């Protein structure tokens, strides 16, 4: 974890 | 000398894969603050590198 994807545009 | 540690203002639970969790008072060296709001950092507790929300830290 964390499991969620990191958005590339952040 | 010639560098600055940062300190966490609040606890944080990371939610995405590239982000670090940390507790209030944890110390960091910042590695890249040039690519927006989320800074690349190294935790001085764990040695891990990842992104942190820049509003959660301040310079020592």
């Amino acid at each position: 974890t964390p499991s969620l994807p990191t958005p590339p545009t952040r | 000398s010639g560098t600055t540690l940062f300190v966490a203002l609040y606890d944080y639970e990371a939610r995405t894969e590239d982000d670090l969790s940390f507790h209030k008072g944890e110390k960091f060296q910042i590695l890249n603050s040039s690519e927006g709001d989320w800074w690349e950092a190294r935790s001085l507790t764990t040695g891990e590198t990842g992104y942190i929300p820049s509003n959660y830290v301040a310079p020592v």
